[PDB]
């Protein structure tokens, strides 16, 4: 399952 | 940064004139991901050509595999033609059955 | 340890040719199982492995949303990255990421990963402690300050230690016939004369899985690292890989050379030589 990503 | 593609042309299974096989062109070690690859049969590009989904290695350079079914013969010459921003002119690597 | 799950994301801007393209490919070891591409006519998370197909409708929708939202997040990141580098809005750029976990034979977390590269250079990475960061330059330090403040590492950590490990454990059980099967390489040595003085001995490894392998040549029991031409392991297209190591030898001395093959699908390592 994918991961929630955060804005750089 | 810019890294130029390493190019390998080969068959899925050992080459046997008259038997259906798969012609592969594996391009790797390149960056950025923009690349155009053609599989050639006696100079003309082959239309039914597919490829893997873009991915990359641990050092961040990309890799893609282009393939097509083909039945090798003694006369027919095969090759892969690659263009990338790091290349002045398209590079052509000929399929050698012992590589 | 024996297995890993990893997602490889590439986001690339293309000024004047639409929004940045985002593609995310998922893998269990050397087996791709999913793909998401913002350029697909109808972007959705789709199977690329038979064993992921049984997952219900809910699984596909939840992951399709994650990748749709990751597309916007990466697009916003690329915008920010241009500013951090005082870059023109005319150039094209690439944001890449790799995240996943490694589990041992008992399925216990060996280690987590969450790193990024901007235009091919390492940018920022979550350290092995799954608590702190390593920034490559002053631009990455801006990302670090924001992540430290939003407590992002805590979120990645819960994913790497919980969700990631659990899906890997589930995937491994569902695809046990292939994921847990190592296929040994079929090996042989060829010989191609170059001149009256030398010939090439090429040691072949074909049909093996996983990709990890070691092919070496020894002359008289001595490793020939400086003299061996080794090609990069390449996909055959049937899930297996191929590779060869070659050495130029003086004619008449072929029997002084031995090819050594190490692969996890082999009980004991192999030693081959040219058989005229």
């Amino acid at each position: 399952g994918g991961k929630k990503k955060y804005r750089l | 940064i810019q890294r130029t593609p390493k190019i390998q042309v080969y068959s899925r299974h050992p080459a046997e004139n008259g038997k259906s096989n798969f012609l592969n062109c594996y391009v790797s070690g390149f960056h950025p991901s923009d690349i155009e690859v053609d599989l050639l049969k006696n100079g003309e590009r082959i239309e039914k050509v597919e490829h893997s989904d873009l991915s990359f290695s641990k050092d961040w350079s990309f890799y893609l595999l282009y393939y097509t079914e083909f039945t090798p013969t003694e006369k027919d010459e095969y090759a892969c033609r690659v263009n990338h921003v790091t290349l002045s002119q398209p590079k052509i690597v000929k399929w050698d059955r012992d590589m | 340890g024996s297995h890993s799950m990893r997602y490889f994301d590439t986001a690339m801007s293309r000024p004047g040719r639409g929004e940045p393209r985002f593609i995310s490919v998922g893998y269990v070891d050397d087996t791709q199982f999913v793909r998401f591409d913002s350029d697909a006519a109808s972007p959705r998370e789709e199977p690329r492995a038979p064993w992921i197909e049984q997952e219900g409708p809910e699984y596909w929708d939840r992951n399709t949303q994650i990748f749709k939202t990751n597309t916007q997040t990466d697009r916003e990141s690329l915008r920010n990255l241009r500013g951090y580098y005082n870059q023109s809005e005319a150039g094209s750029h690439t944001l890449q990421s790799m995240y996943g976990c490694d589990v041992g034979p008992d399925g216990r977390l060996l280690r987590g990963h969450n790193q990024y590269a901007y235009d091919g250079k390492d940018y920022i990475a979550l350290n092995e402690d799954l608590r702190s960061w390593t920034a490559a330059d002053t631009a990455a330090q801006i990302t670090q300050r924001k992540w430290e403040a939003a407590r992002v590492a805590e979120q990645d950590r819960a994913y790497l230690e919980g969700t990631c490990v659990e899906w890997l454990r589930r995937y491994l059980e569902n695809g046990k016939d292939t994921l847990e099967r190592a296929d040994p390489p079929k090996t042989h040595v060829t010989h191609h004369p170059i001149s009256d003085h030398e010939a090439t001995l090429r040691c072949w490894a074909l049909g093996f899985y996983p990709a990890e392998i070691t092919l070496t040549w020894q002359r008289d029991g001595e490793d020939q690292t400086q003299d061996t031409e080794l090609v990069e392991t390449r996909p055959a297209g049937d899930r297996t890989f191929q590779k060869w190591a070659a050495v130029v030898v003086p004619s008449g001395e072929e029997q002084r050379y031995t090819c050594h093959v190490q692969h996890e699908g082999l009980p004991k390592p192999l030693t081959l030589r040219w058989e005229p």
